[PDB]
């Protein structure tokens, strides 16, 4: 009964954090992460499951409190993703609360204000650290797992993309600059010379990102060549040891090396591929297979794509005579929980 | 062709035969030949790097050795030389009748061996052997910073070695550690092969802790089996090799196995700010592909050093070694013990044509009783400096137990690489 | 249960065996069992 902690905590006297402000449960498993009170266990399950869940557009999927996302209410910070729900504002916050945010469409969330008088929802202080604490101690087989970056601590990030330049997509994506001729992005096509001298010269990097190519080959240097590369590269852009700030690095193959070297690719990016396919219709248009340390890549996964249906995917796209497009769509959502770490702005 | 034309308007004194490519007839010169006269171009500097150490199951060359290509080749008769030499380099170089009259000669010498030396077009250069030690310190084209030098540990603070071994084989590395007196702490070696395993633990009495194929070991394997202190290991050159028959490709299947090196190297380093010594070698073999070459350098970040075992011991097995253990360039000593003849190596009633051996006409190296002979498992185990009756633990096959000696390091060399750890680790 | 699951984990060559109580499975591992390769805990000597 969400509606019924109003009585429990007024009339009662009753701690918060002995009831489940996201649902009304009376046996928490533990305390909310972002605001004050606690969570039984299926809604910190459900939590844990839609944490880094956004939409295509750019904002989060599902309510930040309680991960619903069936009502939804738009922040209008351009630099908060966070969207709510009306059960919520309503239950915990008083009962005519939701409907007058919902009027006002300049308002910003709780998380970016806190000065606004709260009826009952208060926010826990710290709540980025709280939040990645809860993930450690609350996630089965936790996984590398930075802090939320706080908004005014939010510098511009730093890509080195490899066999394929990303400036376009995560300009698109707000992540990069139009008005700058000093280029916050170093696309490098050969790579056979480099030395971990040079990656070094050419500064630290935030993201780096390395793709094997389409079916139409621009050279004949074998896929596994790439893959190669892309690990010695990456050990280079490596931060030093001992450094606080978020690095990440994103792998992407379209289905061009075979199962042998895809397990050899598997090993030395020390985890198994993520296949994010194309599906319009029903029917199965393209697929990629991934490797990446980004918050919730791994739930993007489809365990519905089977291996023969991408071998026989790639015998239909490599006997096409049409000429090969790099899909750009299917990895660009991929980047949005950098958003959370790194400095976002568009025009 | 065009190569025919430029030699014929140099012997007109019209063009100096330095200031032109004696391989291929190439205008870019950039070197000159190390074994004779004339400029060399860099598309033949990488075909030499590739061709010239490869040997064909006649035990003479591949290719010729002027150009390393050529169509039918020449082949000579002094005793323990291999050289070819092909029709088309000898029309330039000695004359186009001459060619044809060699052949008839019966008795015929090539002309690194030819007694008299100079000849009218081509005369050998002196400091050969010299000019052929520094033309791999002449590999400049790949550039690296030098490998960064630790200062050496007091001797009373100084602790037993840890070895991960990959590609172990018969353990001749801990052996090679066990003739140094270096205490050896523990070691760690991935193998798949039963009988290689076999020898190992018997012949190292059960210390080594062996594990199963080097692709399955993962990181946390890597930090749970301790610190490592040595990490060693050498790809596999069966395949690598043109002296197989079943050249398919060149890097499936041990191209893969360099980089389970590779990432077990970068999986036992010790963290920036951790200073504690930490060393390792990676060893191939010579007849190998540049590009190759340029990708095993770039990836390990270093500058190969070629060893070969003819300085020390009485085998031709000159071998790649990338690492950073100190002294690794310092020319190669041989002991007493060592046997630089082959015919020390022999077992007694035995007598050897030959002086050195090349182990994959004259195929089988030894006459005794007026007949030809393969060398003796246990002197293929005395050619490369192995103790005695080394690999005679399982009841296995000859022809398998000579392939399981074939594939290993040269002992005296490896003894000569590991001897300054000594330096950095405890005595027995 | 506990204690085969951290067998399990011995046998991937994750663990050692020596590292781990084999009558209980305990992590407290201060004595090696006298008869057999394994840690012993002190409930165990007890
Ligand atoms: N995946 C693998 N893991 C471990 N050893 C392997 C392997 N594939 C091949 N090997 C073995 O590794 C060796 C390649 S070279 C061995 C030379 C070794 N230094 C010695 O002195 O014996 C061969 O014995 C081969 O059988
Ligand atoms: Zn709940
Ligand atoms: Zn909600
Ligand atoms: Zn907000
Ligand atoms: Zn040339
Ligand atoms: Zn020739
Ligand atoms: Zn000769
Ligand atoms: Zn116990």
């Amino acid at each position: 009964g969400r509606d019924l902690i109003a009585y429990e905590v007024k009339a009662n006297q009753r701690n918060i954090e002995d009831i489940c402000i996201c649902c009304g449960s009376l046996q928490v498993h533990t305390q909310h992460p972002l605001f004050e009170g606690g969570i039984c266990a299926p809604c910190k399950d459900k939590f844990l499951d839609a944490l880094f869940l956004y939409d295509d557009d750019g904002y989060q999927s599902y309510c930040s409190i309680c991960c619903s996302g069936e009502t939804l209410l738009i922040c209008g910070n351009p630099d908060c993703t966070r969207c709510y729900c009306f059960e919520c504002v309503d239950s915990l916050v008083g009962p005519g609360t939701s409907g007058k945010v919902h009027a006002m469409s300049n308002w910003v969330c709780y998380l970016c204000l806190p000065s606004s008088r709260s009826g009952l929802l208060q926010r826990r202080r710290k709540w980025r650290s709280q939040l990645k604490a809860f993930y450690d101690r609350e996630s089965e087989n936790p996984l590398e797992m930075f802090e939320t970056v706080p908004v005014w601590r939010r510098q511009p990030v730093r890509v080195l993309s490899l066999f394929e330049d990303i400036k376009k997509e995560l300009t698109s994506l707000g992540f990069l600059e139009s008005g700058s001729d000093p280029g916050q992005l170093k696309h490098v096509v050969d790579v056979t010379d480099t030395v971990r001298k040079d990656v070094e010269e050419w500064g630290p990097f935030d993201l780096v990102y390395g793709a094997t190519p389409p079916l139409g080959h621009t050279c004949d240097r074998p896929p596994s060549w790439y893959l190669f590369q892309f690990h010695r590269l990456l050990q280079y852009a490596r931060p030093k040891p001992g450094s606080p700030g978020p690095f990440f690095w994103m792998f992407v193959d379209n289905l061009v090396l075979n199962k042998e070297d895809l397990d050899v690719a598997s090993r030395f990016l020390e985890m198994e591929p993520v296949t994010i396919p194309d599906v319009h219709g029903g029917s199965l248009q393209n697929a990629v297979r991934v490797w990446s340390n980004i918050p919730a890549i791994r739930s993007r996964h489809w365990a519905l794509v089977s291996e023969e249906e991408l071998s026989l995917l790639a015998q239909n796209k490599q006997s096409s005579k049409l000429a090969a497009k790099w899909p750009t769509k299917l990895v660009k959502n991929c980047f949005l929980p950098l958003r959370e770490y790194f400095k976002y702005f568009s025009t | 062709r065009t190569r025919e034309r430029l030699v014929y308007e140099v012997r007109q004194k019209c063009r100096n035969i330095e200031d032109i490519c004696i391989s291929c007839g190439s205008l870019n010169v950039t070197l000159e030949h190390p074994l004779f006269v004339g400029g060399m171009c860099q598309n033949c500097k990488n075909c030499f790097l590739e061709c010239a150490y490869q040997y064909d199951d006649d035990g003479y060359q591949s290719y010729c050795t002027i150009c390393c290509g050529g169509r039918e080749v020449l082949m000579c008769g002094n005793n323990n030389c291999c050289r070819c030499f092909c029709v088309e380099c000898v029309d330039l170089l000695v004359g186009p009748g001459a060619a044809q009259a060699a052949i008839k000669e019966d008795p015929w010498n090539c002309y690194m061996c030819g007694h008299k030396g100079t000849y009218g077009l081509l005369r050998r250069r002196e400091d050969w052997p010299s000019r052929l030690q520094m033309f791999f310190a002449n590999n400049h084209d790949q550039e690296f910073d030098p490998p960064k030098v630790y200062p050496p540990v007091p001797a009373e603070k100084r602790k037993p070695i840890r070895v991960l071994s990959l590609f172990d084989g018969i353990a001749t590395g801990l052996l090679v550690l066990k003739d140094l007196g270096i205490q050896v702490d523990r070691y760690i070696a991935s193998e798949v092969c039963e009988d290689s395993i076999t020898v190992g633990m018997v012949r190292h009495q059960g210390k080594i802790m062996y594990v199963g194929d080097v692709r399955s070991v993962t990181q946390k394997h890597i930090q749970e089996w301790g610190p490592f202190d040595l990490v060693i290991g050498g790809s596999p050159c069966n395949d690598l090799s043109i002296v197989n028959p079943a050249r398919k490709g060149l890097y499936e299947g041990t191209g893969r196995l360099f980089f389970e090196f590779y990432r077990l190297l970068h999986d036992a380093r010790p963290k920036e700010g951790d200073d504690r010594p930490f060393f390792w070698l990676f060893e191939n073999v010579v007849a190998m592909g540049v590009s190759d070459k340029r990708d095993i350098s770039r990836f390990l970040e270093s500058n190969p050093v070629m060893i070969d075992a003819k300085e020390v011991s009485a085998a031709h097995r000159a071998r790649y070694f990338w690492g950073n253990l100190p002294g690794m360039n310092r020319p190669l000593a041989s002991t007493v013990n060592d046997k630089l003849e082959l015919q020390e190596c022999l077992e007694h009633g035995r007598i050897a044509k030959f002086s050195k051996v090349r182990t994959i006409d004259q195929h089988f190296p030894v006459f005794m009783n007026e007949k030809e002979d393969i060398l003796w498992c246990t002197e293929m185990e005395r050619v490369f400096g192995f103790p005695v009756h080394y690999t005679d633990v399982s009841n296995m096959s000859r022809l398998a137990r000579q392939r399981l000696l074939g594939r290993s390091w040269s002992v005296p060399v490896i003894r000569h690489l590991f001897a300054p750890l000594k330096e950095y680790f405890a005595c027995v």
